[PDB]
């Protein structure tokens, strides 16, 4: 029966607010409050990478942290050389709404994706000089808005459909779907070891996934809104999110549960991207109001602001060196601040 | 100079680069953009056929313009979600069907979308091409079933005259914005060869005010 | 890919001949083009190259003038329109493409290349073998030292290595001193730096006989090395 | 019918239960720890000579 | 020439043999002043430091800029007058108002004219890539074009019937009225164009009503200058005194275009009135 199984439902969620309750004992500012303040910090744009004519969706940087990609409305895949400003490639795609885009750590692929409901995998690397499509995957019941490269032959995608699928780039076909969410799934974020990720959704939680087992681990609550943003910490045993109710959170993978907050007055937006720091201390969140922002990630205080951009923040990203943060605004352009 | 031969060569294939896109995007800037959202295959596909997965697209040349058609309905996700990419669209051509009065009602449910497109945050300066697509089977259902059924405030006659006039206006009511966004209400027939003819027109009136709020004279 | 070669034969001093390097199977319009000849019993040479679109066109300092070089992308054909033939001209003459990007392989494919029979401040590079005999299995080291530092202030030495087998035209086999180029053995590595440069094969088989060359690439006036055959 | 999704999202929950957690201060512990151990070369936190940043406007 | 020294003593002399008319003439400049002005900065507040940069409002953002400026410049021919009294040599700057009101102003308004054309009735691939970019472009070089035509007119050859008693009015009565008149016309005859929906006819009647109203006040504002310029070339049988209040009642008309220019440019815009009307 629907009421007989709803309540050891409800015990269960009870039981489990109940040890991650238990679980907790000091908050994350009363343990570093006595760290010395990251102070405040200063940003300037370096580069500032224009050529696009329409709204930048997305953005991922290489793993040499040279090569960056970028998805804009105006159906183009620039791949941005950073320390200098001149471009690689220039890849029309076949339909020209994206939301999603993504860089191989190997360098020879670039992933694409959004109202088509097709991912799309460009292989870089040819003998023929031109960049073309090495396999168009589709599957999915509605609009993709994440996608994240596993490896030379497996790609991760998260789709509107409230599911995530993990494929497999030479048969073409889903070889695990994720499934356990309730409202469309906005972001998506590997660990370090590749071998867990966790997606944000509508529904206002984020689940902990097992990449080769193959289901749901953990379950993370606590937002008000949709979360259109997720990132892993360096050491991969935390994340943290950015919803739309203009609050960035801290989640623990072995508490399970809250740590930090990283709310503002002064804000009524909501969060688009979100990146962290090389050493995991500054937690960079893209904003609504037209303004990335900084966060100290283990205290709660901020330490500056990225103004620079006349339409809203889309993506966010921090180089794997760690040498700069590049935004990529709505309104043509992207700018790389260090 | 302080560049190598390289470099040279890369900032000047950056450059070309840069020239095709630059082309591309002039060649898409001169092309009409617009949005066919209707609720619940009131005419979509009729309206697709008598002219001219995802988003569907469909493009077609009428008489010296460019016209690019998005049918959307075959998404079933959050609308919100994604509504936020088709900012400036020339229009929004709506598909009601008015036979569906006598169908928790399918018009109701019509002016619940219309709604929610009128009062939309990104949809707040782009006008509505309303059709008003099944028209014979409403003359013909007219007379056996009263509008009553789906208006229990109407006033007026059985006559299709003027309850398609009342179906017009209690579908222009719920704009709001109408300092901004016109309406510019069709009603399409099995035979209506010119349906592609008043999209036309109401395009070339949606681009004459714009030149005309961008010059300063509006 | 493929670049087949329609042209040469026996010219006339001062006359004129117009060499078609007709380009099949890749975008050609996006690769900058070269030329290099070869004498019958000299080592390469550089002679003219066309950016994408047409764009910068450079010389060697001896045929400055006297060639024309022109793409036509619509029939996916290039060609070298040479006046005034001399017997120093005497040469095979292959087309090399060469895509500039960040982390390219430029002159990675060369064309068939047609001989060429006429009746009768660059960096120079210096190999000082000419010769080395080696058994199958023996790593072997090429050294090629050049008269200016390649090491631009970016960090890349421009330093590029091909190897010739006896019959075919060359490949690239090291590009940026440091690179292995796509489709050749892992034994191949070279090393250096500055002005010394050196190219260590870890083993040998018997498809690595063949000459080695030397290219510079911080000019554009690009000056090839005597090559070192390597034979049994 | 809406059974077999109760049925699975009830299992789910089960096997929810017995995910090992730990205390909230070591785990905020081992944040801080890795957070001050790293900060030495992180080019964010502490702002980069002008010498060997790539970026040099 | 040289003719500011003419114009420096036909002021002089209309101040000597003409007592009521000189008042009604500061009346007349100080009101001027005073509506002219805040109009005008109005406009200029809400379009350099409140809005989208298309080449029209980069127009009337330097329209409104020498308005403004040539606003400050009207209080400047009295300063002069009495504080420098004499040495005309001295009377440069005060009466270079005429470079402001009347030589740069002109024909900006057959610039955004221009623009007008080019966007209403046919863009033509964006006027290939007019660009806010070109816009300064041309608005740069107008400016010089401005520059070199009001310097040289002043003191060429002389005479009356050679030089630039003529020259001037032709330059400045007859290219910008031609161009303005053909435009304005044109745009009429692209709105009116017949197989246009019915729903757009209002706003259309509203704007080539704009139109004829910018051609109102041109026509209005420009003409007894240079009406009065050819009167004194062909007629010398008119006397001084008609020379003088002629020519003073023709400034003052010119001195109107500085505060029904700028809003019919700019407060007959409907953006811009909704703008200002919601801040």
């Amino acid at each position: 029966e629907l009421d007989q199984l709803r309540q050891e439902a409800e015990q269960l969620k009870n039981q489990i607010r109940d040890a991650r309750k238990a679980c907790a004992d000091a908050t994350l500012s009363q343990i570093t409050n006595n760290i010395d303040p990251v102070g405040r910090i200063q940003m300037r744009t370096r580069r500032t990478l224009r050529g696009h004519l329409a709204k930048i969706y997305a953005m991922h940087w290489g793993t040499d942290s040279r090569l960056l990609v970028s998805a804009s409305q105006d159906g183009k895949l620039i791949i941005w050389d950073s320390y200098t400003t001149n471009k690689v490639h220039a890849i029309p795609l076949r339909s020209s709404w994206v939301m999603t885009c993504a860089y191989a750590p190997s360098g020879n692929y670039v992933a694409c994706g959004g109202l088509d409901n097709i991912c799309s995998i460009y292989n870089l690397k040819t003998r023929e000089g031109n960049v073309r499509v090495s396999r168009e995957l589709a599957g999915h019941t509605g609009y993709l808005s994440c996608c994240r490269f596993l490896d030379d032959n497996q790609i991760v995608t998260s789709s509107g459909d409230t599911t995530c699928a993990l494929w497999d780039i030479e048969t073409g076909q889903q070889t695990t779907t994720f499934t356990g969410h309730t409202g469309d799934v906005m972001s998506l974020s590997l660990a370090p070891d590749t071998r867990l990720f966790v997606s944000g959704a509508c529904d206002a939680s984020a689940k902990l996934w097992d990449v080769r087992e193959g289901m749901c681990r953990q379950t993370f609550t606590g937002h008000e809104s949709d979360i259109n943003a997720i990132c892993f910490f360096p050491n991969g045993n935390a994340f943290a999110t950015g919803s739309d109710d203009a609050t960035c959170r801290l989640f623990d993978l072995r508490a399970d549960q809250e740590l930090m907050t990283y709310s503002h007055d002064n804000i009524i937006c909501g969060i688009t991207s979100v990146s962290f720091s090389k050493s995991g201390r500054l937690l960079l969140a893209g904003y609504d109001d037209f303004n990335c922002n900084v966060w100290d990630a283990l205290k709660a205080d901020r330490a500056g602001v990225l103004a620079g951009h006349d339409n809203r923040v889309s993506c966010l990203g921090v180089t794997d060196d760690g040498m700069a943060v590049a935004t990529g605004s709505w309104d043509s352009f992207l700018k790389i601040w260090n | 100079c302080t560049l190598s031969a390289e470099d040279k060569a890369a900032v000047e294939r950056s450059k070309m680069i840069d020239r095709n896109l630059r082309e591309d995007g002039e060649k898409a800037a001169r092309e009409v953009k617009l949005l066919l959202l209707g609720a619940g295959e009131s005419g979509k596909n009729t309206i697709v056929k008598q002219m001219k997965t995802g988003i569907v697209e469909t493009h077609f040349t009428f008489k010296d313009l460019h016209f690019k058609m998005f049918d959307v309905g075959a998404q079933r996700s959050e609308r919100k979600k994604w509504i936020h990419c088709f900012e400036g669209v020339t229009a929004i051509i709506f598909c009601v069907a008015l036979s569906d009065y006598d169908l928790m009602n399918r018009m109701h449910e019509s002016m619940k979308l219309f709604d929610s497109i009128c009062n939309n945050k990104w949809f707040t300066d782009t006008s509505i091409i309303l059709f008003l697509n099944k028209k014979d089977l409403f003359e013909e259902k007219i007379k056996k079933s009263p509008l009553t059924i789906c208006y229990p405030e109407y006033a007026g006659s059985n006559t299709y005259e003027e309850a398609a006039a009342y179906i017009q206006c209690q579908f222009e009511d719920l704009n709001k914005r109408k300092d901004t966004k016109e309406i510019y209400t069709h009603f399409t027939c099995s035979t209506d060869t010119k349906n592609v003819q008043f999209v036309f027109d109401a395009v070339t009136d949606v681009i004459i005010k714009n030149n005309l709020k961008d010059c300063g004279l509006f | 890919v493929q670049l087949v070669e329609s042209g040469g034969g026996l010219v006339q001093p001062g006359g004129s001949r117009k060499l078609s390097c007709s380009a099949s199977g890749f975008a050609f319009s996006s690769f900058g083009m070269h030329w290099v000849r070869q004498a019958p019993e000299k080592g390469l040479e550089w002679v003219a190259y066309i950016s994408s679109g047409s764009g910068t066109i450079y010389y060697a300092d001896t045929v400055k003038g006297r060639f024309t070089i022109s793409r036509d992308d619509p029939k996916n054909t290039l060609f070298l329109q040479m006046t005034s033939l001399r017997s120093e001209d005497t040469a095979m003459y292959y087309c090399v493409r060469s895509i500039y990007y960040y982390g390219s392989s430029p002159f990675d494919f060369w064309g068939q290349g047609t001989t060429l029979t006429v009746s009768s401040s660059d960096i120079v590079m210096t190999q000082a073998t000419s010769s080395v005999p080696v058994t199958p299995g023996e790593s072997v080291s090429i050294s090629c030292r050049s008269s200016k530092s390649l090491l631009h202030s970016n960090g890349n030495t421009y330093l590029y290595w091909f190897l010739q087998r006896p019959g075919q035209s060359p490949q690239l086999l090291i590009y940026r001193m440091s690179n292995l180029a796509s489709g050749v053995p892992d034994r191949f590595s070279g090393s250096g730096s500055g002005t010394a440069f050196t190219l260590t094969i870890s083993r040998l088989e018997a498809e690595d006989v063949g000459v080695y060359y030397c290219m510079q690439h911080l000019e554009y006036p690009l000056t090839f090395g005597a090559g070192t055959k390597l034979e049994l | 019918a809406s059974i077999a999704q109760a049925r699975k999202l009830v299992e789910q929950l089960k096997m929810e239960a017995n995910i090992d957690r730990i205390k909230v201060s070591k785990a905020a512990a081992d944040l801080m720890a890795y957070c001050e151990a790293h900060a030495k070369e992180d080019p964010l936190l502490t702002p980069v000579p002008a010498s060997e940043n790539p970026f040099r406007e | 020439v040289p003719l500011f020294h003419l114009f420096a003593r036909l002021d002089e002399e209309l101040h000597g043999t003409f007592p009521g008319l000189w008042l009604a003439l500061m009346a007349v400049h100080g009101a001027i002043f005073l509506a002219g002005l805040v109009l005008n900065g109005l406009a200029l507040y809400v379009f350099c430091c409140r809005t989208a940069k298309t080449p029209s409002v980069i127009y009337t953002i330097n329209l409104v800029v020498t308005d403004l400026l040539v606003g400050l410049s009207l209080p400047t021919r009295f300063a002069v007058y009495y504080g420098a009294r004499g040495c005309l040599r001295c009377a440069f700057p005060h009466v270079l108002g005429y470079f402001l009101n009347m030589h740069c102003s002109i024909l900006f308004l057959t610039c955004i004219c221009v623009d007008r054309y080019l966007a209403i009735v046919r863009p033509e691939g964006s006027r290939r890539c007019r660009q806010p970019a070109c816009a300064r472009a041309v608005c740069a070089f107008v400016w010089l074009a401005a520059g070199a035509v009001t310097l040289s007119v002043l003191g060429v050859t002389g005479s009356r019937p050679c030089c630039r008693v003529f020259a001037l009015t032709v330059l400045e009565f007859l290219l910008p009225l031609l161009v303005i008149s053909v435009f304005t016309g044109r745009i009429m005859c692209a709105l009116s164009r017949p197989g246009l929906l019915h729903q757009g006819r209002q706003r259309r009647v509203r704007a080539m009503q704009l139109l004829l109203t910018v051609l109102i006040i041109f026509l209005v504002c420009f003409t007894p200058f240079h009406a009065r310029q050819v009167a004194v070339a062909l007629w010398p049988d008119m006397p001084h005194h008609t020379s003088l209040v002629v020519y003073h009642v023709a400034v003052t008309l010119s001195s109107l275009n500085s505060c029904m220019d700028p809003i019919v440019y700019c407060f007959v815009t409907s953006g811009f009135q909704a703008t200002v009307r919601g801040l």
